[PDB]
């Protein structure tokens, strides 16, 4: 994509009255926004090239 | 068939029977006509009904396959998780398509022993007072009327009753 740089993400999970400490002097790629778990349930990943029918 | 009843010694079935599985056609004085045995019928329907509900949800937890994802690096565990899947489903395939094949077999074997069966109970009920005739029907010795073919029907055939009158005539049968 015209860069010969990388950028290498990473992820985690925050418990309740779970703290996170970030400290960094260079190369950081700071957060701004966080993703709540706000329903867990029965769900999936289904890989398929069709797109939304309007039908139930 | 196993039992040799159904395309057997009755070569053909009945399109004129339309409210049973087996049954008897009777043709005497006053007619002729259908019916059914009203048993071997509930019997055979309760016991397929018994053997489709047994084979519909017996599986309990047949492989439900759960997709997973393995990145570059992880073709071993990956083409681990691609065999294993598959694996189950072949397994539960076979066993569908094996369990269909060979309750198939049973279910119409099964009709014909209950069509053996009947006419082992007609049979066994006339003894002497009918003649066999080799293809699934039995001439009687006697007059029988309407209300004596339900008795041979509902098992209540009363063979001392005309076993007299039979005498009789297969007494001139054989005299010539
Ligand atoms: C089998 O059928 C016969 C005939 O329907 C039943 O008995 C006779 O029924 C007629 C009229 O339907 C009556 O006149 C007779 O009195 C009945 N009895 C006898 C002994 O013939 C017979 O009951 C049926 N089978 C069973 C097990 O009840
Ligand atoms: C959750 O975090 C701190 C320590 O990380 C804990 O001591 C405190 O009770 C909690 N914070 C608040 C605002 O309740």
């Amino acid at each position: 994509n015209g860069q010969s740089g990388r950028m290498e993400f990473f992820w985690t999970i925050l418990k309740p009255n779970d703290a996170i400490n970030f400290e960094s002097n260079g190369n950081f790629i700071a957060p701004e926004y966080a993703y709540k778990i706000v329903k867990k349930g029965d769900s999936t990943i289904m890989k398929s090239e069709l797109e939304y029918g309007n039908c139930n | 068939g196993l039992f040799g009843a159904i395309a057997g010694f009755i070569e053909g079935g009945w399109q004129g029977m339309v409210d049973g599985w087996y049954g008897y056609h009777h043709s005497n004085e006053q007619g002729s006509g259908y019916a059914a045995d009203k048993e071997s019928t509930q019997k055979a329907i309760d016991g397929v009904t018994n053997k489709v509900n047994s084979i519909i949800d017996k599986m309990n937890t047949q492989f439900e396959a759960v997709g997973r994802e393995f990145n570059n690096l992880e073709r071993r565990i990956e083409n681990l998780n691609k065999k294993m899947e598959d694996g189950f489903l072949d397994v539960w395939t076979y066993n569908a398509e094996l369990l269909v094949l060979m309750e198939n077999e049973r279910t119409l074997d099964f009709h014909d022993s209950n069509v053996k069966n009947l006419y082992d109970k007609v049979r066994l009920q006339l003894r002497d007072n009918a003649k066999e005739l080799g293809n699934g029907c039995f001439e009687f010795y006697h007059k029988c009327d309407n209300e004596c073919m339900e008795s041979v029907r509902n098992g209540t055939y009363d063979y001392p009753q005309y076993s007299e009158e039979a005498r009789l005539k297969r007494e001139e049968i054989s005299s010539g």
